[PDB]
């Protein structure tokens, strides 16, 4: 990760189980018989001015949806992760500091939100410097906290769900930032021994439990810490060498196949 | 880092790198200042005084009135002084001997050429493509099959070199060799064969010390390196003793039964021992006769000096001193256990601490410790005189060190302690304005408390005394669960800081407040729980209303209180104030939170789910699910934002607030 | 005597951090290595203090709260060696030798390394070693070749002989 | 094997460490303690410590970090550059 | 798995079956620690084990070794060879009282005597009863030069 | 290890450095002190070494003048041996057989001839 | 050598008289073993400061051995205080956090006020109906 | 006294970071000793620290040393090691 456990809140990717059908319904936009949001673009429209917009519109998207697709091929399917820095929070609050509901639309501007981030992911470094391609390290260092910053200010977003305005985006940009910086560990520092303690502490947790009481039972069979040792120690030997295969199917998604 | 006599002289330098070398005959005689004639020492002299080659010469003193001249003064300050004990008697060494032995055939005696070749300069090669301390692995291979020589070393023939000659083969010359050894019990066997003639197997046939260092030291200088060896540091000439250092009693142990008596250890004896096994074989020398009995008592040094290092070295020899019983090593020690190593190196006891049994208290600060007077009267906690103390620091000395807020101890330019106590007890003795003073503890100042078996990073973590009465340690209950202990008379342990620049550390980076999230899962470790938590269930109940009545009472606690009186939340006949309403007023401003538990709908429905708004709640009902070490918990929120305080103190109100309500609520069961 | 550069650490105290360190540092070092004297470099005489003067560092210490600042100066020393001939200043006669002296080194001429044309005269006016008219009283500077020289102690003491040709009475 | 490296071309992070901050405040703690120039006006305190945290928010403290890279070169920093 | 699939897959083997230990059920995670644990071992190309004792490994002299236990051999062989101990260690260092590079200890301190020096601020005389005389440093004199000569 | 005489021999260090003159060093000694008078209470005890070399020094004035040693150096150029260099300016007089008698390191190193027209510049100066 | 006495509470016997007030490292006892003004050593044995009170009495026979043979007997009596280890028959290993006096604590309403009180805690966990029972 | 530190304690420190509060609970507040090295074979001297005397009967030293914080401790050992025949060099810096 390149961040201080301690410092972590585990977050939610509101971008992945979502159905294409709704995802177009969230973030997408266009002229197409639509033009909703200038309803919202109170107070001043343009109105869409000359190109430039309708084509940043389209543009944020082409990233927001390279997003979509990877993941997955790369996470199964869970959602829930530990991220640094509670975005789902720092909007609200955020949303009490300045209210405002959607009576009043916002003073923002769609060509705003996305250079607010590009300036404030940019600014979330970690690994310095550049030093050409040291810089690389960083651009993925940080790759998943991004597809985060990319689904929950992406434009159609802050304008449909939660409005902001200048000042609240602003300000919000701004704890996200501060508050990353003051999630990066060390140096130091000592991350085994640390590290290696809590992983102590959990396996006495399981002991316990795996032997309590516990029957009595069958297949599967394995046992938690008296195992510990055995992987451990490597050893030949590990009573439960169990060992599971998968197949296609087919074959197979039946059974008297299988 | 402390005073040790401002010695000065030789600036400082802290150890950098740590040299690993094989002591050197030549070596221990001249580090050694002494001589070691009286075996049987012990200052049997027929008086009280010493000498010559035991006590004194010099050696390090071993008590107070005593100089030994070369340094001091003593007890301490004054290092052991080392000291040679001649020999003239070829040694063997257990230990060291091991090696040695396994050896055999990396010279051949007597010549003394490395076995190889060139060679053969594969094996030779092989054995060198490989970092040293390991090559070793090739030598023994090659001895195994090795046991003859051949012509004389690779002198050209023809002769040429340009760039020559080779002009070689092989490995020198000679003959070896060619008679292999086993490990009998404490003795050297090996058989000598060819053949078809006449030889030797398995049965007999020894050798001898003298002999192989003299092989050794044969050893071409270009050769002690083509081996694990160093012609610097460590040089298989130096396997055997002949000088046997003698470390002064500093590393020893003595006694008096005071007053007739004064035995000693152990022990030690033993090395008088095997001085009077020495003194009776070197008298000898010039005998001649019997001559063949006196290697019968040279065997006897052969286990003494061996007995001293590996009392028990899997050879069956006894080592009894008293009652049949092994003879102390020097192996013992180091490798106990019951010994250093893990006792004397690694786990060590330590001083300026103190423990005692816990016991509950609801009233302090997370962040605080109640420290007993008897205790507070006796710690510290130097304290250099700052020109910002000399009048307040005075008042504590003034005062003396019976009464809490005084000192024990004056430290001065010179080094000398002006003990408070009976010593001084007087003399206005103004103080100096750059001397340090020893005072008792006070007030947080920081101070370090731990649980033995400390497993969590936050087993130690650091609170702020002050320093109630009673003799336990009053301590805060949300701050158990991190010592997994309750109260059932549990001793746990505080350390003191001295130094200003530690009390820095332990206050910055590690302390209870800074130490409410451990990494290990980012998640809380400590919140509300027990009583104050059963507490808050009821009590946040929207059943339960406050009359006017107080409120006020409980708005004594917050413990940093606006000043202002919460607008009241009903004013029908009577004036009420909801339960929530007064509780919410203990969580800081501006933390959000959705809970969102199970069945839950646009209704209420029922206090079900949790939800708070600038700092105040207005739906569903505290209980372990928010103020306990909860994933997305109310406690993990604020710490976090804004961190810790007033995150800190959280705890305070909320385990000040409602214990104040309980108290007058009553629950039981 | 020699121009070189020589180093010295100086040891601080916070006391005299101020704000003029620099004079300090320069003070300390001038009274700590200067009338000094050491085998492998000699006599200190003075250090070129000005301009040959750098004060590198400091790194300040854990357990002391004293910094350490590593300085590079030029000084004047007076190293003596085996083989070298010096003009010397003649202190006291005995008939034991010569208790010559050059710059602040102390040389010792054994009478056994005198010619023999210098019989001791202890009745003369002023005890001194006469020949042969020339006269070596406790006022002639004289030339001799040092013979082997000593270090005890940071300090160093050599023997001079007069046996080669050009030595002698100055 | 040091090296020394630009104070003009830093790489490391421009904030201030964890560790830093407590190895700062417990330096010049000992400095103070051992009676030192002070370099902020004195607020009327007592305890050498919290005299230095005085000294730490407004950035006017003496000291500064040699932070050894693996290389064996290292970086200096101003208690006043840092964050 | 490490003869038969990669050497990265196994790193991956072992983070799986350590979840597998320690979180059914309920049980405190962090893919970081857990992260940690698995690249040690993995990080040398064989599988090193980790007994009671410490990774069976050797390259960083004996003083440290001693620490993990038991001692003795050790000193007895290293002695024999003149092994440097870079003392890089953390309980070889430990064990001399020079101090630690534990995270705090980690780095060195110094002095910025610029910020002295320069400082906010803020002449030339010598009469005023001294005896001698001055004049801030401009009364005819040089220096250097001479010296070079 | 190395205790000789030579033939120039001993110290590596030591023989990298220039031996400095005997007028020479005063006179830098002397301005030494003047730089550090500037801004001076009065006293700076001289300690022991000082008083003898301040003796020396004037009992060996090869130059006692801010010039000569300038005259001298012009006279000089050729390195040579650092040593010997300073050693031939230290003692003066005069022929060549007795340059070699008291620097036989000088044995081919250098001719006669040169050796006479120095001396003879010496006396003058 | 011995200092930090007192002896000034020995009897011309060399031994203590009950029930003198004895505290801190006082001594009790003294002894001597010969070795101008020599010799008297002491191998007497002192009182740990950790204990005190007064001496309940003293026993003095003789050994064989073939010498003089004292036991000496000091009670010293124990309140409770803040820290004291108290438990059911039930494994309720408690310890005292604190000692209202009469007034704060629940007089009621019998009116009688609770010798001492355990906290509800203690129960559901350690599921220990007996102790209720009881 | 006095107490006890644990093996597992230190362990614990190491965790936090706390160099300097580990380093004066190991070797000030229980073993403070000091004692002074040679610099080319690293071994006690015969030091006096008083009278400046320092001086080495082996490698012939009197102007080049260096002070050493080790426990005594540390102390024993290293000589306990000397009865074994193997030096312990305490190389310092440069001092080499």
């Amino acid at each position: 990760d390149g961040l201080d456990a301690t410092l972590v809140e585990y977050q939610v990717f509101d971008s992945l189980r979502l159905s294409t059908k709704q995802f177009e319904k969230k973030y997408r936009i266009d002229l197409m018989e639509d033009r909703s949001l200038s309803l919202y673009m109170e107070n001043s429209i343009e109105n869409d001015s000359s190109v430039q917009d309708l084509l940043d519109e389209e543009y944020t998207q082409l990233v927001a949806d390279r997003e979509l697709l990877c993941k997955f091929i790369f996470p199964k399917g869970d959602a829930r992760w530990p991220l640094p820095v509670n975005v789902q929070r720092i909007i609200q609050n955020a949303l009490q500091i300045f209210h405002l509901e959607a009576k009043k639309p916002t003073d923002l501007l769609p060509s705003d939100i996305i250079n607010g981030l590009n300036e404030l992911i940019a600014k979330l470094t970690i690994f310095r410097g550049s030093d050409r391609i040291t810089r690389d390290v960083q651009n993925n260092a940080t790759l998943l906290f991004q597809i985060l910053l990319r689904s929950k200010f992406a434009v159609k977003r802050v304008i449909m769900e939660y409005r902001l305005n200048k000042v609240a985006f602003e300000w919000i940009m701004g704890e996200v930032e501060a508050r990353f910086q003051q999630a990066v560990v060390s140096p130091g520092e000592m991350v085994g021994t640390l590290a290696a303690q809590s992983i102590g502490e959990p396996a006495t947790q399981m002991t316990l439990n795996t032997f309590h009481y516990a029957g009595v039972s069958s297949k599967n069979v394995t046992l938690g810490v008296p195992r510990l040792k055995e992987i451990l120690n490597v050893a030949k030997n590990i009573k439960t060498p169990s060992l599971t295969i998968y197949l296609m199917p087919w074959i197979a998604a039946n059974m008297d196949l299988a | 880092s402390g005073i040790q006599f401002s010695p000065s002289s030789v600036p400082l330098r802290r150890v950098e790198e740590v040299q690993f070398g094989i002591l050197s005959p030549e070596e221990i005689r001249s580090m050694s200042v002494a001589k070691i004639e009286f075996p049987e020492t012990m200052d049997e002299s027929g008086q009280r005084p010493r000498v010559g080659g035991l006590l004194d010469p010099r050696l390090g003193t071993i008590d107070r009135q005593f100089k030994c001249q070369t340094c001091g003064e003593t007890m301490a300050d004054c290092p052991g002084h080392f000291g040679h004990i001649e020999l003239a008697k070829p040694v063997f060494h257990i230990g060291f001997l091991s090696k040695i032995k396994k050896i055999l055939e990396c010279v051949c005696w007597n010549c003394g050429k490395l076995k190889i070749d060139s060679s053969n300069p594969k094996f030779n090669d092989t054995q060198r493509y490989r970092d040293p301390k390991n090559r070793l692995n090739a030598v023994w291979n090659v001895c195994k099959t090795k046991m003859v020589c051949d012509t004389g070393l690779s002198a050209g023939s023809d002769n040429f070199d340009l760039s020559n000659p080779s002009a070689n083969m092989g490995h020198g010359g000679c003959g070896a060799a060619q008679p292999t050894i086993r490990k009998d019990g404490l003795r050297l066997w090996g058989s000598w064969k060819r053949g078809k003639d006449e030889s030797d197997l398995p049965e007999k046939r020894l050798l001898s010390p003298l002999e192989v260092h003299t092989i050794f030291t044969h050893i071409s200088s270009e050769d002690l390196a083509h081996l694990g060896l160093n012609e610097q540091y460590a040089r298989p000439d130096w396997m055997i003793i002949t000088v046997l250092p003698v470390p002064p009693p500093s590393v020893r142990p003595s006694i008096s039964v005071d007053g007739t008596s004064r035995g000693e250890d152990d022990l030690t004896h033993k090395l008088s021992d095997i001085i009077k096994a020495n003194a009776n074989v070197r008298r000898c020398e010039q005998e001649g006769a019997p001559a063949h009995i006196v290697s019968e008592y040279e065997q006897l040094l052969q286990f003494h000096v061996a007995t001293y290092m590996d009392n028990e070295i899997a050879g069956q020899p006894q080592a009894l001193q008293k009652s049949g019983r092994p003879l102390k090593s020097i192996r013992a020690r180091l490798k106990g256990k019951e010994g250093r190593l893990r006792g004397n190196l690694m786990g060590k006891r330590v001083d300026f601490s103190a423990r005692t049994v816990i016991t509950g208290d609801p009233n302090l600060s997370l962040d605080e410790l109640g420290v007993p007077r008897s205790i507070a009267k006796t710690l510290t906690y130097p304290e250099t005189v700052t020109p910002y103390n000399i009048y307040q620091l005075q008042e504590l000395v003034r005062n003396g060190p019976d009464e809490h807020p005084g000192a024990k101890y004056i430290i001065r330019d010179t080094g000398e302690r002006i003990d408070l106590r009976y010593h001084k007890r007087a003399g206005d003795i103004p103080l100096r304005y750059g001397w340090r003073v020893e005072r008792h503890i006070r007030d947080g100042d920081v101070v370090i408390f731990n649980r033995q078996p400390s497993l969590h990073k936050m087993s130690m973590m650091g609170h702020r005394i002050r320093v109630m009465p009673y003799s336990t340690f009053r301590l805060n209950l949300s701050v158990t669960s991190p010592y997994n202990a309750d109260f059932d008379g549990d001793e746990m342990n505080m350390h003191v800081p001295q130094s200003e620049e530690t009390r820095a550390e332990i206050q910055e980076i590690t302390m209870v407040p800074k130490q409410i999230v451990s990494p290990q899962s980012n998640k809380p470790v400590m919140g509300i729980v027990q009583d104050t938590l059963a507490g808050v269930r009821k009590f946040s109940l929207r059943d339960n209303f406050l009359t006017r009545n107080a409120v006020m009472n409980i708005m004594l606690w917050v413990p940093d209180w606006d000043g202002i009186l919460p607008p009241p939340v009903i004013l029908k006949p009577k004036v009420l104030w909801t339960g929530k309403q007064i509780l919410s007023l203990i969580i800081p401003k501006g933390i959000n939170l959705i809970r969102d538990d199970d069945k839950q709908s646009l209704s209420n429905p029922t206090d079900s789910g949790m939800l708070i708004e600038n700092g105040e709640i207005i739906y569903g009902v505290v209980d372990k699910k928010t103020v306990g070490a909860s994933q997305g918990g109310l406690v993990h929120t604020i710490w976090k934002e804004k961190g810790p305080e007033i995150c800190k103190g959280f705890f305070n109100g909320i385990q000040r607030v409602v214990n104040y309500w309980l108290l007058h609520n009553g629950f039981s069961i | 005597f020699f121009l070189k550069e020589l180093s010295l650490t100086i040891s601080l105290h916070p006391s005299y951090f101020g704000p003029r360190m620099q004079d300090y540092l320069k003070a300390k070092l001038l009274a700590d290595v200067e009338g000094t004297c050491s085998g492998q470099y000699g006599y200190i005489i003075c250090v070129l203090d000005s301009n040959t003067i750098d004060i590198d560092k400091g790194r300040v210490v854990p357990g002391q709260g004293f910094a350490e600042f590593e300085v590079k100066y030029r000084a004047v020393l007076w190293r003596p060696f085996r083989g070298e001939v010096v003009d010397a200043i003649v202190t006291t006669v005995n008939k034991m030798g010569f208790f010559a002296n050059i710059g602040p080194l102390n040389v010792f001429v054994s009478s056994h390394l005198v010619p023999p044309d210098m019989k001791f005269d202890p009745t003369a006016n002023p005890p001194n070693y006469s020949g042969e008219d020339q006269v070596i009283e406790k006022g002639s500077n004289v030339r001799l070749k040092i013979v082997g020289t000593r270090t005890d102690a940071t300090e160093i003491f050599a023997i001079a002989t007069m046996k080669e040709d050009y030595l002698g009475v100055l | 094997s040091g090296k020394a490296v630009a104070k003009e071309d830093r790489t490391t992070t421009p904030y201030m460490t964890k560790y830093e901050r407590a190895r700062i405040l417990g330096t010049r703690a000992l400095q103070i303690s051992m009676n030192a120039p002070v370099l902020v006006d004195l607020e009327g305190e007592t305890d050498p410590l919290q005299i230095a945290m005085k000294e730490l928010a407004q950035k006017k403290i003496p000291l500064l970090v040699r932070r050894y890279l693996p290389d064996g070169s290292y970086e200096d920093w101003s208690v006043a550059e840092l964050i | 798995i490490l003869q038969i699939l990669g050497i990265e897959a196994t790193r991956s083997a072992l983070l799986k079956e350590l979840r597998n230990v320690i979180e059914f059920d309920g049980s405190y995670v962090n893919y970081r620690h857990l992260a940690l644990l698995c690249d040690v071992m993995t990080s040398r190309g064989h599988l090193m084990a980790i007994t009671r004792h410490g990774i069976n490994r050797a390259e960083t002299g004996a003083l440290m070794r001693c620490s993990f236990e038991e001692t003795v051999e050790i000193l007895m062989d290293a002695a024999a060879s003149g092994e440097k101990d870079d003392c890089k260690g953390i309980s070889e260092n430990i064990m001399l009282g020079q101090l630690a590079p534990m995270g705090t200890g980690a780095f060195d301190i110094y002095l910025d005597q610029d910020m002295l020096m320069n400082y906010s601020l803020g002449a030339g005389s010598g009469m005023g009863t001294s005896q001698l005389p001055e004049g801030a440093g401009t009364p005819y004199e040089r220096s250097p030069m001479v010296d070079s000569g | 290890f190395e205790e000789d005489a030579a033939q120039l021999k001993l110290g590596p260090e030591f023989e990298n450095e220039d031996m400095l003159t005997v007028s020479e060093a005063k006179i830098l000694i002397e301005t030494v002190l003047a730089q550090r008078a500037r801004e001076t209470n009065g006293e700076i005890p001289m300690t022991d070494v000082m008083k003898k070399t301040v003796a020396y020094f004037n009992v060996f004035a090869r130059f006692k003048t801010a010039e000569a040693t300038y005259a001298c150096e012009r006279i000089l150029g050729n390195r040579f041996h650092k040593f010997e260099r300073a050693q031939l300016g230290t003692l003066c007089c005069e022929d060549a057989e007795e340059a070699r008698t008291l620097i036989p390191s000088l044995a081919n190193k250098i001719d006669d001839q040169n050796l006479q027209g120095i001396l003879d510049e010496l006396s003058t100066l | 050598r011995m200092k930090h006495g007192t002896y000034d509470k020995l009897e011309d016997d060399g031994l203590i008289a009950p029930g003198t007030r004895v505290s801190g490292e006082d001594i009790i006892i003294g002894k001597t073993a010969p070795i101008q003004l020599h010799a008297k050593r002491d191998v007497s044995t002192p009182l740990r400061s950790t204990e005190s009170g007064i001496v309940d009495q003293v026993m003095v026979t003789t050994n064989q051995e073939g010498l003089k043979f004292v036991k000496v007997r000091m009670r010293s009596t124990r309140i409770p205080q803040i820290g004291d280890k108290f438990a059911s028959r039930h494994g309720q290993k408690g310890t005292i956090g604190m000692t209202y006096r009469h007034e704060d604590m629940p007089f009621s309403a019998q009116g009688i006020v609770p010798d001492i009180i355990i906290n509800p805690h203690a129960i559901p966990s350690r599921m220990t109906v007996a102790h209720l029972v009881e | 006294g006095g107490l006890r530190f644990g093996e597992m304690e230190r362990d614990c420190q190491i965790s936090h970071g706390c160099s300097s509060v580990l380093r004066e609970r190991l070797f000030d507040c229980s073993d403070a000793y000091r004692v002074i090295v040679c610099d080319i074979c690293g071994l006690i001297a015969i030091a006096s620290y008083k009278k400046d005397s320092y001086e080495c009967r082996s490698c012939q030293n009197r102007t080049r040393f260096s002070q050493v914080y080790l426990p005594y401790a540390a102390k024993l050992l290293f000589q306990e090691l000397m009865s074994m025949n193997i030096a312990p060099r305490l190389f310092t810096k440069n001092h080499k």
